[PDB]
RNA sequence: AAUUGAAGAGUUUGAUCAUGGCUCAGAUUGAACGCUGGCGGCAGGCCUAACACAUGCAAGUCGAACGGUAACAGGAAGAAGCUUGCUUCUUUGCUGACGAGUGGCGGACGGGUGAGUAAUGUCUGGGAAACUGCCUGAUGGAGGGGGAUAACUACUGGAAACGGUAGCUAAUACCGCAUAACGUCGCAAGACCAAAGAGGGGGACCUUCGGGCCUCUUGCCAUCGGAUGUGCCCAGAUGGGAUUAGCUAGUAGGUGGGGUAACGGCUCACCUAGGCGACGAUCCCUAGCUGGUCUGAGAGGAUGACCAGCCACACUGGAACUGAGACACGGUCCAGACUCCUACGGGAGGCAGCAGUGGGGAAUAUUGCACAAUGGGCGCAAGCCUGAUGCAGCCAUGCCGCGUGUAUGAAGAAGGCCUUCGGGUUGUAAAGUACUUUCAGCGGGGAGGAAGGGAGUAAAGUUAAUACCUUUGCUCAUUGACGUUACCCGCAGAAGAAGCACCGGCUAACUCCGUGCCAGCAGCCGCGGUAAUACGGAGGGUGCAAGCGUUAAUCGGAAUUACUGGG
């Protein structure tokens, strides 16, 4: 089952999640079809927040992929009308 | 909570350690074989122990009675390597020596019994083998008073016969003289009148803490009469365990053995506190050393435990463990100790068999140092001849038996290095020549050794006048003369040196400071040839103590001994005399006091006095010397 | 090895008996068709093929067959019985 | 890290002036300069071709105090930079925070300016910085915190800067201890005495 | 804007010029050893024995699949005490839920190892004869019956492990039948093939009062798809040796049958007599592949340990089942070795899972905390499980940053060393004096990683329904292993924190004393048979810094393996 999920990287005590499409059987740091955006929770308010390429994600929703609840919240945080 | 460890001073092969195996049946079962005659389990532990008829080292087993713990270990009284049993006194303040029924307590046990006084902990005699003929039911028990040298009295006594009464006593009317010494009990004696014996048990409880007298006991364990009810007194008579748990934990190592299935386990009692399993602790090395595993030494079988109680003693594995190492730090206890008063009890060679397999036997000699701490050895000899610090006859059999099982090597040696110190017989002219008659180096000097009084050692002086003496090159002449004192013509070490060098012509353009050093050694082997050789041997004095009644039998050993008579003085029933015999035969003197003394023999000495000299033939030990520069040229000097 | 999930082993043992029993009774119906071809009786071959068609397709729904091997039995075997016809 | 040794003795080893003892006093001349670097400094060196390079590398280091391993990182960082390496290496050493504070007259000798940074006194762009290796950004506004401001020793040290040439690439407010770095210094402005070309040759092999 | 980059010296000889090896200056490692050692951040940490392993744990979960209740918590008929509604307390699956048991899914993923493997492997680019549970799009079906069995009882074998026989009972277990199509087979006619229901709520109607019925959500069955995953085919590329030149007999192809999800000698039957090999077949030695890492101007050389992909392996050897997927790390069956248990009848065991122990070796860790976060498994969900992961503890192993103070300070002292004993040097060094306090020590504040989820409320959908449910706003109560955190403030006091190599040339930096080709140093040349600038010690200096040397592997220098680039 293909799914969109954070890959979790960065320096120790410095989380830097990597939203990416990958089958569930794959490891969190393992093989993935393609990266799409990134999430930086420790970034706080500055020039960078949380890029999110909805265009490629809109294609995988029709491919049957199951967005994770973490990425699903990012779909709301990016909003539509806002 | 806990309980003090029981003693096991079965001196003179009293077999009181075999009576301890009966105590495990009394504390049994609920599931146990109950022991058997001979060997036999009884926590035998290592292989080839019960097959020898006695254990090679003191053991230990778990036990309990009266709703209290009652650890104990035995025997260590065999031989011969009794100093190891002295290390067990630190394992428990208790004592329970088994005096023999034949003429009172054996005299060899009196040495272990007098050593218990130095421990400062209480002990009690026991009537081992009471169910036997010839037993001192009223005569031999008096011999324990003369040997105890105090005022101890049995709490009960009987004579049999099938009967083995013990509680029927004891010490009516006259008994209670130890209470008279108590400051409180002596005041109750002034009041007069009869009183309950339990009232005098409080004052005897104070004197028991000072160990003023051995507690009473009777009945052989084989008869199964009194060997169990007398064990109840060990529970009440023994001092209570110093329970706490307040921390911080502290202790010290007691004994260890290299079990084949171990391979190591340095057991040590907990002097205070408690150590949690799988947790780091302090040590004498000043580094962290967690106990990865630890278990109580149950008599029926080893058993793990998550944490030792306070005051308990149990084996535990470790990567390293120096003997007597603080578990804290640090333990705060003090007592006297000795290895039976003997720095070296007749060293014996043990060269391993095979030109290569003997070398692996040397590593097993490091394994003897992992066993009993009273052990030492070093390859001081140029041949690397073994020189073990172990002594005694039967005690050597355990070290030799251990080689047939724990390892795969063995050796037989006993004579040792001769220790000769040959000296020149008289002074004579000599010279290294001049120019190049001749052989290298061209530098030469005329050595002129002279006789000296025995024990004076080597000597030399710079007779040559400057600058020919050489402010710097002349020192090599002395350093080169020392090379010729490493061995005479017969290979014996140089002694009574007195080489006053004089003439020393030399050519400057080709002369070197090593050239004079080389010609200097030839001056010592040429001038030693005029000496004609003079062999001498050490003759250190060896004082010894023997009983006066046997003292007349010690004068017969004098004619066989090479030593000459010396001054001595009697000391009450004990007697002693100041001998002085050569070290080549001194190692056999120990065998003479073990026989003519009847077990009362004792002696001690130390090397002294290089002078000696004795026949015959003037044999010398080769060889000297090799692996040195220009050594093949000294062969040309012979002809 | 002791495990709480050892039930999968005994159940696979309990399953394989009932599973092979269906695979065994089906193949014996298949070997029976081959006996009709060697006999030369083209008419009895058409009847034995009819007996196995409902049961062999039925196993494929049960997962015993990957519904591709069963088709091969409906393929080459049908090419034999009609060639004799 | 810090050499913490006889700083004034090191000047005689180079024969010029490492300014390790600029002092509230002006010129020293108490240590016998040049003629006696040490016990055997009277000897005239052969001055080997390898010696002129090592003599120049240790000279630039001791003026800044940079350790040899950390100093090699400035050379690798300067090779990737645009333009000639000769200027880029001195610029990043001028980009150190302890050096810019020294240019402001904050502290006397450079060793004082480093420790002044270390005790949370410096606060560049409104953010305190302890590290002396800090890479100052263009148009930074370094200034000491109000609790550490005008603490006696800081006031007399500024008087020495009046005799100093005073860089053109930076300026201090003086009336409130507020410095302000601007453009990166030109090679013509800084130094104009040491041979920076020699340093690159040492790492060229 | 995105590789702007190539250095050399010593040493053959009385001297030189070429040729020609050795050696040094560079960077670097999964390093060790020796000495020293304050702290922080980020990583790495069994490369030797794919050697043997104590103990714990590492994959469980769903009652919204079903019979059940073994415990626990409530309710109820009934009971006993007695302050008769206060308490005592038997029954009771009637509820909240939950062992054992049936059944669905996972266990083929995650995690580890490099033994095996020179091609059955992998990398690179193609190819058709495929498969794919879970996820998802589209169209339909979802009708009606039967028989057993675990659990549970009676009895019984065995020490245990673990059953046996005879009976009772359910399901989304199993099994015929009805029903089917663009599905399967066939040229077509025609033949044949599947299943399961639960949970929430409810007006009328209908209740033998088991419930029907309406509606929402989810599951199930068939087909065509989509994606993902896997298998299969070929070409090229992917180690050493010719002192391995012949190799092969299911061996090459054809034909038919059988076999695989699928092609194929994949395997039997017969026929043909071929196939591969010097552009290196068989054999022999060795090796996990590769993205990369290190070195180098480049070309390349070495390597590929961590990170990541594929593959191989799971005590040894072999075999098969269950299943979409295994011919299988924490499955089954069997041989064998090695351990352990027994009541010796018979069974148990496979740490190359994380820790840990023994052994090996120069040499590498805690039997830690928590599922707070992510991911995976199950569940409608809440939650449970996770030695994955997130951390912590340990080691200077490597990189990086910082401290061990700063300024003043001449009698230019004491001591040490050197001397032409005139003096110089150690040396602004220390003492003195003036300040400062990072980091550690101690005492208070204190981010961020946290999004959700639960309860409640309003509205929009759904619907007979303002109920349920779905979804979006909103309120209250909250979820941190790390963690006595980061960080900040405050307190005392220059207070607790500098070593190591080297000093003949190469190669930055010296004298003196001791030892006299003795003792010893050494990477190359080589020193010491003399106040040795090359030994030992001291003074001084240099190099570098919590590291400094030594040793080893590899590259560069070495254009002394030259393809770029030699004879």
């Amino acid at each position: 089952m293909v799914t969109i999920r954070l890959a979790r990287h960065g320096a120790k005590k410095r989380p830097f999640y990597q939203v990416v499409v990958a089958d569930s059987r794959n490891a969190r740091n393992g093989r993935f079809i393609e990266r799409v955006g990134f999430f930086n929770p420790i970034a706080s308010e500055k020039e960078e927040g949380t890029r999110l390429d909805l265009d490629r994600i809109a294609h995988w929703v029709g491919q049957g992929a199951t967005i994770s609840d973490r990425v699903a919240a990012l779909i709301k945080e990016v909003n539509k009308a806002a | 909570m806990k309980i003090i460890n029981i003693g096991v001073l079965a001196h003179v092969d009293a077999g009181k350690t075999t009576l301890t195996e009966s105590l495990l049946y009394n504390s049994g079962a609920i599931t146990e074989l109950g022991s058997v005659d001979k060997g036999t389990t009884r926590t035998d532990n290592t292989l080839l122990e019960r097959q020898r008829g006695i254990t090679i080292q003191t053991g230990i087993t778990s036990f309990q009675w009266e709703n209290t713990k009652v650890n104990i270990i035995d025997t260590p009284g065999h031989m011969d390597f009794l100093a190891e049993v002295y290390r067990s006194l630190s394992v428990l303040d208790g004592a329970i020596l088994l005096i023999s029924a034949k003429d009172g307590v054996q005299a060899q046990t009196r040495i272990l019994f007098h050593a218990l006084r130095k421990m400062g902990i209480p002990t009690i005699f026991f009537i081992n083998k009471i169910d036997q003929n010839g037993i001192d039911l009223s005569t031999v028990y008096q011999d324990i008073k003369e040997k105890l040298s105090a005022e101890i009295v049995i709490k009960q006594k009987v004579e049999l016969y099938p009967n083995v009464c013990v509680t029927n006593f004891t010490e009516s009317e006259q008994w209670d003289t130890v209470i008279e010494g108590n400051d409180d009990l002596l005041e109750k004696y002034m009041s007069g009148k009869s009183l309950e014996a339990l009232e005098l048990e409080q004052e005897e409880s104070i004197r028991f803490q000072n160990c003023s007298l051995f507690p009473l006991y009777h009945g052989s364990a084989k008869s199964n009469i009194g060997i169990d009810n007398l064990i109840e007194v060990i529970t009440n008579k023994f001092y209570s365990s110093t329970h706490r748990g307040p921390s911080e934990l502290c202790g010290n190592v007691f004994k260890i053995e290299y079990t084949k299935k171990r391979q190591r386990l340095a057991y040590i009692r907990l002097y205070s506190g408690v150590l949690h399993l799988r947790d780091s602790v302090r040590v004498s090395e000043k580094e962290k050393i967690k106990v990865t595993e630890m278990y109580t030494s149950i008599n029926g079988e080893l058993c793990k435990i998550d944490r030792a109680y306070s005051g308990e003693i149990v084996i535990l594995q470790n990567e390293f463990l120096k003997l007597n190492s603080v578990l804290g730090d640090t333990k705060l206890l003090p007592q006297r100790k000795k290895i039976e008063n003997p720095h070296p009890l007749l060293q014996t060679t043990v060269e391993p068999s095979k030109p290569e397999q003997r070398e692996m036997l040397l590593d097993a000699l490091l394994e003897i140092s992992d066993s009993d701490p009273l052990l030492r050895y070093y390859v001081d000899s140029t041949t690397h001849e073994i020189i073990l610090s172990f002594l005694g006859k039967v005690q050597m059999e355990v070290i030799s038996a251990l080689l047939q099982e724990k390892y795969h090597v063995e050796i037989e040696i006993t004579e040792p290095t001769v220790i000769y110190m040959e000296r020149p017989l008289k002074n004579a002219e000599y010279t290294i020549h001049i120019e190049v008659p001749p052989n290298p180096f061209w530098a030469s000097i005329g050595l002129s050794v002279s006789p000296l009084p025995l024990g004076s050692g080597m000597q030399y002086e710079s007779s040559v006048s400057l600058g020919y003496l050489n402010q710097s090159f002349q020192n090599a002449v002395m350093e080169g003369i020392r090379y010729g004192c490493e061995q005479g013509l017969y290979g014996w070490n140089v002694t009574d040196c007195k080489i006053c060098f004089k003439y020393g012509l030399y050519y400057s353009p080709v002369s070197t400071p090593a050239d004079f050093r080389m010609l200097a050694p030839i001056v010592l082997e040429q001038v030693l040839k005029k000496a004609g050789t003079e062999l001498l041997e050490p003759y250190l004095s060896f004082k010894i103590y023997a009983p006066q009644e046997y003292l007349s039998r010690a004068y017969n050993d004098a004619p066989k001994y090479c030593a000459n008579i010396v001054d001595t003085q009697l000391k009450n029933n004990e007697v002693i005399l100041s001998g002085e015999i050569p070290a080549r035969c001194i190692q056999e003197y120990r065998s003479d006091l073990t026989f003519f003394t009847n077990g009362r023999s004792v002696c001690l000495t130390e090397l002294k006095g290089y002078h000696v000299t004795t026949g015959e033939p003037v044999c010398q030990p080769r060889r000297p010397n090799s692996r040195i520069d220009k050594v093949r040229y000294m062969f040309n000097k012979i002809t | 090895n002791i495990k709480s999930a050892k039930k999968r082993a005994i159940q696979s043992e309990k399953a394989r008996k009932h599973n092979a029993s269906r695979r065994s009774m089906m193949r014996t119906f298949i070997k029976k068709v081959y006996a009709a071809i060697e006999a030369g009786d083209k008419a009895a071959a058409q009847k034995a093929f009819n007996e196995m068609q409902p049961i062999v397709d039925r196993q494929a729904a049960k997962g015993l067959i990957h519904k591709n091997k069963a088709a091969r039995h409906k393929a080459n075997l049908t090419a034999q019985i009609n060639k004799l016809a | 890290a810090r050499y913490l040794g006889p700083k004034l003795k090191l000047s005689r080893r180079e024969g010029t002036d490492l300014f390790l003892k600029s002092g509230v006093r002006a010129i020293d001349t108490k240590c016998k300069i040049e003629q006696a670097p040490g016990q055997h400094g009277a000897r005239k060196p052969r001055l080997s071709d390898y010696g002129v390079q090592l003599r120049e590398k240790q000279k630039v280091r001791r003026i800044y105090g940079v350790l040899e391993r950390q100093f090699r990182n400035y050379y690798k960082e300067a090779a990737r930079l645009k333009g000639n390496t000769g200027e880029n290496l001195l610029a990043l050493l001028e980009g150190r925070l302890d050096n810019v504070v020294y240019r402001m007259g904050f502290g006397a000798t450079r060793a004082e300016a480093r420790q002044l940074v270390s005790h949370k006194a410096i606060m560049v762009n409104g953010r305190v910085v302890n590290i002396a290796s800090y890479q100052v950004s263009p148009n930074d506004v370094v200034s000491i915190r109000e609790k550490a401001k005008k603490q006696s020793r800081v006031k007399a040290a500024l008087e020495l800067a009046e005799q100093r040439e005073k860089p053109t690439w930076l300026e201090v407010d003086a009336g409130k201890m507020e410095g302000t770095f601007k453009r990166k210094p030109e090679r013509s402005d800084l130094s104009a005495d040491i041979n920076e070309h020699l340093i690159v040759e040492l790492y060229s092999k």
